[PDB]
Order: structure tokens, then sequence, then C-alpha cells
């Protein structure tokens, strides 16, 4: 019942007391950095106006002779990934989520899908609104147009998975209302406001956070599912986890490939601050909110893989490991 | 008509189009079936410039009159806000329909270059109005754009019909045209590559019309046939005064008819 919940949630209650309270002065130690580097961020948000990403190019308009190879070539990687939610095969799944599954099982699953669903638009502003809007390049533009356009069909894969496993519309909604009152929403929240919604705030800073946002902050939910795949399950469910994962992966690259174009980078210090906090949101999520013990993973080995996945990211961003951890899971080698 | 524009103004708000959706976590029990189909509709026809060939495509092509090298110079030198409208319409279906459009609307802009590249060369020198982009005719049709659509007196249904004026009216004359020169074994790439962008082009135009149609309020019938005409005469203009027909008509009538309209010509 909810007595085995409070059991698997106390085992990692003094862990993850600590992230929250690590967390908690964040909102205040980045107001005092702030206000004492005020001349020098002025610097940075003004050098930003000479940044080539950031800026026209008058002189190009045949709009093909290969500017960046590196990027466009991304896109075109995209480019032909294309797919749909048409072909998930689903017919074999919900027979599993009823014969091989505990009531344990269901209960990860869906809070994980039902994790996705709830930031599957407000994630759409961030790419246009304040990112596609802004790289006055065609090569990132068509990436972004491709980007925004493949989210909208992940946005759909978890609402028809959603719709196949958890029909009852009562419990569709206990489960977004259950969903809302987790203490990870707002400090993630908080995160952004820190590093992407708060003005005065520089294009490369963004760049980690969204990148941190793509690959850090889902990394594992989407490693609790691959995890399906081993005990041989949902197809449905670990075919379209597959597909995402891929999209998701491709998009953190591709925020290391704009970064690298940047002349003025910023702070290693800062960069590491803002994959560093993001990976405390994550594993809260796993300590706190849902126990990646109820589908017989290890909480420490968790903990370990997005460890990993930040330290990967910090890498491709020019900054060396922080937790200098290995990959704990071996199917995550893809 | 005046006084009711104003009426219009304060009735858009009960437009459960441009309403809240709110609160709608999970979306697959679809609310709008009809726009959703229409995007499940152009998603189906997705296309690329790979799946194009223009290779033995470019022979056909120096073979052409000394102008009609000129005449596609310019008409890809052209093509060559949905933005505003998605943000307007709120909810899943139609913002999916629309952050397809623009990804389209990229691989267009791909394989018109291409065409660009691999007929007049790599350098964009043979290419003349390249270099006086901003001349007269555009003008003009940028004006008519700055008129219904951007003019901050303008209204949702409005600046719907205006916007398919902009993706059906328009460039009419274009397909037209390559429609023609691409009739009967001449060209096959830039054949293919045409029944495409105007198939979607007329998907993308349909849109706009199906979302009207589901417009409350709609504006005056008049008004409807006063920003067509208008686009009409902004595209016989340069449709025949950049290259060497009353086309335009035929198509601006289906389109008013679209909307409810009699045929104006
Ligand atoms: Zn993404």
């Amino acid at each position: 019942l909810n007595k085995e919940l409070e059991t698997l949630r106390e085992e990692n209650r003094v862990k993850s007391d600590m992230l929250k309270e690590k967390l908690s002065k964040d909102a205040e130690n980045h107001k005092a950095y702030l206000k004492s580097h005020q001349v020098h961020r002025h610097k940075l948000k003004e050098m930003e106006k000479e940044e080539p990403l950031l800026n026209e190019d008058k002189e190009r308009t045949v709009l093909f002779p290969i500017k960046y190879h590196e990027i466009w070539q991304a896109y075109k990687r995209a480019e032909a990934s294309f797919w749909t939610a048409e072909e998930i095969d689903l017919s074999k799944d919900i027979h599993d989520w009823n014969n091989r599954m505990n009531e344990n099982e269901r209960f990860f699953i869906s809070r994980v899908l039902a994790f996705f669903a709830a930031s599957d638009g407000i994630v759409n502003e961030n790419l246009v609104e304040n990112f596609s809007t802004e790289v006055q390049i065609p090569e990132a533009k068509s990436f972004y147009g491709f980007q925004i356009m493949i989210e909208n069909i992940h946005s759909e894969t978890y609402s028809l998975l959603i719709d196949t496993y958890i029909k009852d519309p009562k419990e569709s909604e206990f489960l977004f209302n259950a969903i809302h009152t987790i203490p990870e929403i707002g400090e993630k929240a908080e995160w952004a406001l820190r590093w992407i919604q708060d003005a005065d705030a520089l294009f490369g800073e963004r760049l980690v956070a969204f990148a941190s946002i793509e690959g850090v902050f889902f990394s594992g939910s989407f490693a609790s599912i691959f995890w399906l795949k081993k005990r041989g399950m949902m197809p449905g469910l670990t075919f379209s986890n597959e597909l995402i994962c891929r999209d998701e992966g491709l998009h953190t690259d591709f925020a290391c490939l704009l970064f690298a174009h940047l002349k003025n980078k910023p702070d290693p210090a800062i960069v590491e601050k803002i994959v560093t906090e993001a990976v405390e949101i994550e594993q809260r999520y796993f300590l706190d909110a849902l126990p990646v013990a109820l589908l017989g993973m290890n909480a420490d080995l968790m903990n370990q893989y997005v460890e990993f996945v930040a330290d990967r990211l910090l890498v491709a961003f020019g900054n060396k490991k922080y937790y200098k951890v290995e990959n704990p899971f071996d199917f995550m080698e893809n | 008509f005046q006084k009711e524009r104003h009426d219009m103004k304060e009735a858009e708000k009960d437009e459960i189009l441009l309403m809240e959706n709110s609160r709608r976590f999970v979306m697959f029990p679809i609310k709008y079936h009809e726009i959703w189909a229409a995007y499940k509709k152009v998603e189906a026809s997705f296309w690329t410039a790979e799946e194009i060939e223009l290779a033995k495509d470019t022979e056909d092509f120096q073979k052409l009159t000394d102008d009609q090298k000129t005449y596609i110079g310019n008409l890809l030198a052209l093509s060559i806000l949905i933005e505003n409208f998605s943000a307007q319409l709120q909810n899943p279906e139609g913002k999916s329909f629309y952050g397809f459009q623009i990804m389209m609307e990229n691989i267009y802009s791909e394989v018109y270059s291409m065409m660009v590249d691999a007929f007049f060369k790599d350098p964009k020198n043979i290419p003349l109005f390249k270099e006086i982009a901003n001349l007269p005719e555009v003008k003009h049709k940028a004006a008519f754009i700055e008129r219904w659509i951007s003019n901050d007196d303008s209204l949702y249904a409005e600046r719907l019909v205006a916007f398919a004026a902009k993706e059906g009216i328009f460039q009419a004359g274009n397909y037209a045209s390559m429609f023609w020169l691409t009739d009967k074994k001449i060209m096959p790439g830039l054949a293919m590559a045409n029944r495409n962008i105007c198939r979607d082009r007329g998907a993308y135009t349909d849109f706009s019309c199906l979302l009207f149609a589901h417009l409350r309020t709609k504006p005056n019938p008049k008004i409807i046939e006063k920003i067509i005409t208008e686009a009409v005469e902004i595209e016989k203009e340069y449709y025949s005064n950049s290259l060497p027909h009353t086309y335009i008509e035929f198509v601006a009538d289906g389109l008013l008819q679209g909307f409810g309209n009699e045929k104006y010509y």
C-alpha cells in the first residue's frame, strides 16, 4: 500500500533531505553572485551582440553553401530520424500491464509517464520564444524547426501511451493531481528561474540550461524504462522510449555544438553549477518521489547513472568531469 | 461595417478556439477532431529534398529558351508570422499542425535552393533579382500583410482570411507556371517538387478555411471579398511584371467560396 512507499522513501530520507537543503540555498547564493559580478556580467551581455550565432549575416542569401557543416549534418541526421506515433505497436502492451507487472511497477510507470506529459509544452516555449528566435543562422533554424515538430510527436506518444494503460478518466485525474504536489516541480521551477527565465542571463548559460533539460532532467526516466526492456516487457513503451531517448540525446548534442561556436563561453564554474543542480533535482525525484526500488532498481546505482550522464555532458561542453563515476547500467550502453 | 467590427472585437472572447484549454494534461481524448485530422493528413505526406532527384533533370534546363532560364531564376529567387497564428490558436491539435507547417517550409526553402545551385551554378551571381530583392512589387505584398495581419486594428477572422490569401492566392501564379514548364516529360524533378509544395500549400490554406469555419462570429461578407481582391491585384502585378494567365481569378473564387462568399470574378 502507501505503507511500502513510505518504507522505501524512508530508505533515502537523509540522502534526499541533503539535496533539498543544498538546493534550498541556491536562490540566495545566486542573487549574491549576481550582486557581486554586475560589472562582469554586464560586459558579457554586451559582447553577446558580437557572437556570429546570435547575429544575422546579410551577405548570406544563397542559403545553401554549407557554412556550418557540423550543425546542418546534425539537422540532416535528425531529419532522417522522422518517426510517428502510428509506428508504436501497443497491441501486446495492455496484456503485460495487467499480467506480468506488479502493483508497484504500474505505480512507477504511471507516474513516470505522467511526469513526461507534465512537461511536453512548457519546453515548447524555451525552444522558440527563448531560443529558435535567437540564433540568426539557417542551419540552426532548420534544426530547431525540426526539433519542435518532433517534440510535438513525443507529446502525442505520452498521451497515447497514457491513454492506453490508464483508460479510466477518474484515475488519470488523480494521477496528475498527485503529480502536481511534488517538491521537485517547484525545485525545477526555481532552477529555471535562476538560469533561464531570469533576465540578465547569457545565451551561453541558457544553452547549458537547455541541454541539462534535454539530457539530464529525464535521464533517470529513460533509464528506468530500458530496465523494462531487459525483463522483456512493454515493447510498445520500450520501443517509443528508445526513439525518444535517441531524440533527446540528439537535441542535447546539438546544444553542445552551438556552444562550441560561441566566442565568449560561460565560466566553467557556471556551466558546472548549472548541470550539477540539475542532477540534484533529478536524483531527488527518485529518492523522494518515485523510488526505483518500486521496479527492482537500486537507488544508489540510479544516482550514479544520472551523475554519469551529467559528467558526459559537462565534458561535451569543455568542462571536466565532476562526479567521475562510471556508467552503472550496462543496458544503457546503447 | 465600422461599428460591427467593434462588436466582433468584444466577441472574440467567446471563441473557444482563441479561448483557453487549460487543465487538459492528457491530450488524446481529442477535442478538435477536424484540425487533428488535418494535422494527420499533412503528417502523412512528409517528404524531403533528398526524396527529389535533380540529377538528369538539369539537362532539360540549359536546353530552355535563353529567357526561360531568366524566369525560373526569379521564380526561385523570390520563394528562396505562422508563429503568431499558432500562438493564438489555444490547443495541442492546432499547434501541432502549425509546428509541422513551418517545419515543411524549411524543406521547401532547401529544395528551392538546390535548384538555384544545380541549375544556375554554385554562384548566386546568375540570379539577378537576388541583389534587388526589395523591389516595388514585393513592397506591395508586404503592404497587404501590413494591412490585415500586422495592423493592430484587425480581427482574428480577418487575419485568417488574409493569411489564406497569402498562402493560396498569392504564389498561385508560380505553381501555375511550373505546372506548364513541367508539362509532359520536361524536368521530372522540379515537377515532383512543385506538385508537392502546391499540394501542401493548398492544405496550409485550407487549414485557415477550416479554422475560420469554426469561428462563431464571422466578419462582414464584404470585407472578405475586400481582402482577397487586393491580393489578387498584388498577385497579377509581379506575376506578369517580373517575367512573361488569369488563373488567379479562378483560384481567387474557390477561396472566396472557401470562406462562404460569392465568386467575385
Ligand atoms: Zn528535445
